[PDB]
RNA sequence: AAGCUGAGGCGAAGGCGUCUACCUAGAGGGUUUCUGUCGAUCAAGGGCGAGAGUAGGAGUAUCCAACAGGAUUAGAGACCCUGGUAGUUCCUACCUUAAACGAUGCCGACAGGAGUUUGUCAUUUGUUAAUGGCAGAAUCUUUGGAGAAAUCAUAGUUCUUGGGCU
């Protein structure tokens, strides 16, 4: 009672585009999936709509790996582009090794204004 | 005119045991075991990197971050708008034209050539040159135009790469601090992420 | 051709070496070509709690015997100490525990 | 044992010009710096220094990458005039490049040189 | 290659490696043409680029790294990083 | 409607941007499609199978016979290619090979003597090995003709060299060796750096930074 | 002569493991000692040479060719088991062979990284350690070249053919 290569791949692929639709339950999401999709048989959707159902209490939790959705498309470019006030970079000291304050000797740069030792 | 070892000597000197094509770019190992990559020739690098950069396209131009430290690689894109790879690299991708995402590039630039050999040695069979942002432990063959730098820590990759559109845009104009900061350019854990889902809603 | 490096032999250096015995064959075979140091209690395990009822002295602890081991090839191969294995994970000089 | 110099030296250049090396260290000698010298006129090499240690020597030469092999063949065969371009037909590998350092009675000069000369001698080897 | 009456003769010429200078023939593919920018001081391009070339045998080795260093220096596109120092 | 270029250098070709062989083989570029090396010497260029030979894998119902093939291309002025191919029919094994070899295709000449007037032999003695067998192309007088065997004849007219000698060595029956060591010595005629490709001259502009808008927009 | 005992050391190879005193040899290191080419390799010729074997004494515990029983098997002159003399140990003469194997002759040069490790010296108070030097011993590798391939820092520098001897 394994679910073939068919049947997964069109279940991801539904909900690709009709996430929108669908819910928890089963009996919604099989009346769901042959409007979605023209499938021959009857078997067919009852195994398609539970992929469907199964994918979705695991999308109630992290995002899964191989399918993308739109809604989560739309807020993860909003969770990207910002970035936080500040640039996080200035301790402002800045502490710093005993050997690594006589290579800002060597480059030419000491008396940085940046701490040393401990 | 011009100090950004504030910025660099803050996160990254850090190393493990060095490689004979890097023994030039480190100064002193340090006691413990730890050696000590050299601010002056990173920086100074980096200015050769942007005038490589400088394609006659940059969609043509190919950035290509296997290891997670993946990020910094795809601002890196949208800034200078060049083309990147997401996951894994999928092999034959300079050659095999019947992969659907075929882009043969006029360079590319790479995280860490030890993580990934697989991208830098398929450079060799289409007349790609690499630039890499190695730490010391690090093979060289098959690559131009070295970054001396860390790969193990999250912000050490990431203050390079964002260093590297800087100097890259100052070069073809549109720049003259321009706003987007090195904070953008960081690799951020779920656990980092966890409070950015809370940020968003407390805006509202 | 040559299977191993090696030859199976662990010497490098010198022209003779010293015979030991396999534990179930007894045959001789050189030093330098299968050993275990071989840790077991000397009670048991579950037998051991019944012991620790009728023990002269109180707690006490329950002592180990202790062996080294010499096979030889034959006799190492037929108890599973050693098997056979691929050619290119024969290189792999390691044991098979792993550590961080 | 050190059989030979001008054949063990000859080996090390070409080991460094294969590599694409910039600077060779060669005990030197006074056939070495004139195959040196010979070879430094049609531009296969670069310039070199004969140093000094109360000694047998040093030479440095300055590599300057357009050099292929250098031979030293021994024995030391007698070779005169008449007799010379069979031995231009086995030794170099074309015929419209490529000299033998043989040498003359006046000196060490190419088989270009020494039939300009009009004088042969015992061969030292090639390059090309 | 010359015909000697005049001319020249043959096609194609193979471009020759920078750091190495042997020859670089067809079908070494990992073979490199860069370009590099000049630039006016102060960073102002000038449109006009320095082509610098490898053959496949000096990036496999690992030193096609050391020779852009070197190469660079010798044009005046770097400053400090070929020679000196290791502590 | 006729091939449709994929990759960037067919789409120059198609275009009609670049023009000559040698541009692409000065550039070192990968020619990854044989409609590439139709276009730029169509005219000339000939298939010729070399030989075909049969080949036997064992399996649990009794030997998978296919049959291995040569095809060798061949422009009269100084070009040469060469591809194998291993198929179940004899046909697709052919029509193969025939293709492998426009993937993979400047022999460079020279004269024995005197400069004369065009040249007409290898610049000097060179060897290719494949396997057991070597091959070495000799320098050789004007109008001597070809000497070797009828294997490697054939390619070294194509090649185009007017005059040749050859010294074989090692096991010459096992022709797909011997064949392919030949065509490895003429690789190894512009390998060999001569007194003649001294000087540097300005390093020509690669053809896809050249062409980059073109290409795009 | 267990354990310590290892891809550790020494010896021309065969080979060499408790501790103590005794006579003896030498490799490597260091050396602003001395000599000044005295050297390399080798037909004959000379010695050393595992284990078995031989001759004559001295031993004789263990294990044990042969041999004797007992099993098993169709048979079992064998494998397994119980006993067993020659040998196994020492001394004096011999024999001169082994997968005596790195199945890789000896001397000399050069060509790539990486970290192990044995001896010893050098500059440092990282002094049972760090970095570097010569001399060993192995190893790894996305390096080059070679090879029929397996593979090999030598089996590389070889139709781009010649350092010297057997």
């Amino acid at each position: 009672r394994i679910r073939t290569k068919t049947t997964k791949r069109a279940a991801r692929l539904v909900i690709e585009r009709f996430y929108g639709q669908l819910s928890f339950d089963f009996q919604d999401n099989k009346r769901v999936c042959d409007a979605v999709a023209d499938i021959p048989s009857k078997r067919m959707r009852n195994k398609i709509a539970g992929y469907v159902t199964h994918l979705m209490r695991r999308l109630e939790r992290g995002p899964v790996r191989g399918i993308s959705f739109k809604l989560q498309e739309q807020e993860r470019e909003k969770r990207d582009n910002w970035m936080p006030t500040t640039s996080k970079l200035n301790v402002p000291k800045i502490l710093v090794d005993p050997e690594t304050k006589e290579m800002l000797a060597a480059i030419g740069l000491g008396e940085m204004e940046g701490v040393e030792v401990f | 005119a011009v100090i950004k070892m504030m910025l660099a000597a803050k996160v990254y000197l850090g190393s493990t045991n060095l490689s004979f094509g890097m023994k030039p770019y480190v100064f002193t190992c340090r006691k413990d075991g730890t050696h000590v990559i050299n601010l002056a020739m990173t920086y100074e690098k980096i200015k050769l990197a942007a005038r490589m950069i400088y394609a006659v396209e940059e969609p043509k131009d190919v950035l290509a971050s296997t290891k997670s430290f993946t990020r910094a690689v795809h601002k890196f894109a949208e800034f200078l708008g060049a083309n990147y790879v997401e996951q894994r690299f999928t092999p034959g991708l300079f050659t095999n034209y019947s992969i659907k995402n075929f882009c043969e590039p006029r360079l590319m630039i790479v995280c860490d050539p030890n993580t990934d050999s697989q991208a830098v040695h398929e450079a060799a069979y289409a007349n790609i040159p690499c630039i890499a942002l190695c730490d010391t432990d690090a093979h060289l063959d098959y690559v131009d135009c070295v970054i001396p730098c860390n790969t193990k820590n999250k912000n050490s990759m990431g203050l390079v790469m964002w260093l590297l559109t800087r100097e890259v845009l100052r070069l073809r104009g549109a720049l003259t601090e321009w706003s987007v900061l090195p904070d953008l350019f960081f690799y951020r854990d779920a656990a980092d992420e966890a409070k950015i889902a809370e940020a968003l809603e407390a805006e509202g | 051709p040559v299977k191993r490096r090696n030859h199976g032999r662990s010497k490098m250096n010198r022209g003779h070496t010293r015979t030991v015995n396999c534990m179930n064959c007894g045959r001789q075979v050189p030093k330098d070509k299968i050993t275990r140091f071989a840790i077991k209690n000397m009670v048991d395990a579950s037998s051991a709690k019944d012991v620790s009822d009728a023990c002269i002295y109180q707690g006490y602890e329950l002592p180990k015997t202790y062996q080294k081991q010499y096979y030889c090839v034959s006799c190492a191969v037929h108890r599973h100490v050693v098997r056979p294995r691929n050619v290119n994970v024969r290189r792999n000089r390691v044991p098979l525990f792993l550590k961080l | 044992v050190r059989t030979s110099v001008l054949a063990d030296a000859l080996k090390a250049i070409t080991n460094a010009e294969r590599r694409g090396m910039r600077q060779v260290l060669i005990p030197s000698s006074k056939v070495i710096i004139a195959f040196l010298k010979v070879m430094a006129s049609r531009n296969y090499i670069g310039d070199f220094e004969v140093i000094d240690d109360h000694r047998s020597g040093k030479i440095v030469i300055n590599l300057l990458g357009r050099l292929n092999k250098c031979v030293a063949i021994c024995p030391r065969f007698d070779v005169g005039l008449g007799d010379l371009e069979m031995w231009q037909a086995k030794l170099l590998p074309s015929r419209q490049f490529g000299y033998v350092v043989l040498s003359t009675d006046k000196g060490i000069m190419d088989h270009e040189e020494a039939r300009k000369h009009n004088a042969g001698g015992k061969i030292l080897g090639m390059f090309f | 290659m010359q015909n000697d009456a005049g001319e020249i003769v043959d096609m194609l010429i193979p471009r020759k490696c920078m750091a190495t200078d042997r020859l670089i023939p067809p079908h070494d593919h990992a073979s490199v043409q860069i370009q590099i920018a000049k630039v006016n001081d102060d960073g102002l391009p000038t449109g006009e680029f320095e082509t610098v070339v490898f053959s496949g045998y000096v990036r496999a080795l690992g030193e096609s790294d050391y020779a852009l260093n070197r190469i660079a220096t010798e044009k005046g596109l770097l400053t400090g990083v070929y020679r000196n120092e290791a502590h | 409607g006729g091939w449709q270029p994929r990759t960037k250098l067919g789409r120059l070709v198609k275009s009609g941007k670049i023009k000559s062989i040698e541009e692409i083989f000065y550039h070192a570029i990968p020619i990854k499609e044989a409609e590439i090396v139709e276009h730029l010497l169509g005219e000339d260029l000939k298939d010729e199978i070399m030989k075909i030979m049969p080949v036997q894998k064992q399996t649990r119902a009794g030997q998978r016979t296919r049959f291995k093939a040569i095809a060798a291309v061949g422009d009269g002025k100084g070009h040469i290619g060469l591809g194998i191919k291993t198929a179940a029919e004899v046909a697709n094994a052919i029509k193969g090979a025939t293709i492998y070899a426009k993937l993979s295709i400047p022999v460079r000449r020279g004269y024995w003597g005197n400069k004369i007037g065009l040249p007409h032999t290898v610049p000097n003695t060179v060897t290719g090995k494949c396997g057991s067998i070597r091959m070495r192309l000799i320098p050789a007088p004007r109008g001597s003709g070809i000497v070797a065997g009828t294997a490697a004849k054939k390619l070294l007219t194509m090649a185009g060299f007017e005059d040749l000698f050859t010294s074989s060595l090692g096991h010459t029956k096992t022709t797909f060796n011997f064949l392919v060591a030949t065509y490895k010595a003429m690789e190894e005629t512009f390998k060999f750096l001569t007194p003649d490709q001294w000087e540097d001259r300005a390093f020509e502009e690669h053809p896809f930074v050249k062409n980059s808008d073109w290409l795009h927009g």
